[PDB]
């Protein structure tokens, strides 16, 4: 169903995470690109 | 459709903030804001 | 000095958030009509408030009591500066409050519920295909 | 079952309504064409 | 298409047929004149 990283923030069934400690969490973190906001303001809460 | 038709901003009559809001209206309408907009809140957010 | 802005709540123009209970003032609500208030305050330097109407109508004028209700009636009597909501441009709005261009295009539809045979095998030719096939 | 408004108004086993006090129900209540009013008719009997 | 607008009836600023040129396209957009005028001039008159 899923065929690219924008899928993932347009849809709300499947959820998604990431290590607590690593680097994809401050990449997603610190990420100025608004669907990657997007996806780490969804995991954040 | 039964018609064609369309949602307005709306100001008390003789309030100054009517050209203001309707400068900013077609702004937001020439830069793609409000296409953007409803891209986001309709088509975007179909879970169907 | 703030200026008050009615709207409704209608998905997805005003949405409450999930934890709204837990914030206050314009953080609560979501939407397209919030995100088209913060930028419509944006371009012309002004602080909102954000107010949904009372009575969670839209506005008419009563037949016999002659006073509006809803958003127009907010609007006429002072009650409010600026209403961000999906309000349709009428002649009768027209004539008491001032609309600015439309923002979104619409119209009236009808919505209803959502809702072969077995001789689905004579299908992929016409009717008189077979009646020309038996002459 | 229903393709258009014409279809609506012959009908008679399918109720249809509108909002109270919205633009919808005004277009009915002051509209000129004999659909419409037959519509507007149906719905406020 | 990649915007959405639309045609209006343009008069000088501050000129006194501003609302009432409002106020009829708008009454001739409520009775449906503008439809017809459209079908009549577009559909109606299909030549393919």
């Amino acid at each position: 169903p899923i065929e690219s990283a924008e899928d993932l923030a347009k849809q709300t069934e499947i959820a998604y995470g990431t290590l607590d400690s690593g680097s994809t969490k401050e990449f997603f973190r610190r990420s100025k690109i608004a669907v990657y906001e997007k996806m780490w303001s969804y995991m954040k809460s | 459709n039964l018609d064609s038709k369309g949602y307005g901003v709306a100001t008390p009559k003789g309030s100054a903030l009517g050209t203001p809001v309707n400068l900013a209206v077609l702004k937001l309408s020439e830069q793609g804001i409000l296409d953007k907009l409803k891209n986001k809140w309709w088509y975007d957010k179909g879970e169907c | 000095r703030t200026i008050v802005v009615t709207t409704i709540l209608e998905s997805p123009y005003v949405m409450y958030k999930k934890n709204h209970e837990q914030l206050e003032g314009n953080e609560r609500y979501e939407g397209y009509c919030v995100d088209l208030a913060y930028e419509i305050a944006k371009h012309v330097r002004i602080k909102y408030k954000l107010s949904i109407v009372g009575d969670g109508k839209y506005g008419a004028r009563d037949p016999e009591t002659k006073i509006w209700n809803g958003m127009v009636g907010e609007l006429v009597y002072g009650r409010a500066d600026i209403a961000v909501a999906p309000l349709t441009i009428t002649l009768v709005r027209e004539e008491v409050i001032d609309f600015s261009k439309p923002f979104m295009s619409l119209g009236i539809s009808i919505m209803i519920k959502k809702p072969p045979g077995v001789f689905s095998f004579l299908d992929p030719l016409a009717y008189e295909i077979w009646m020309c096939i038996v002459f």
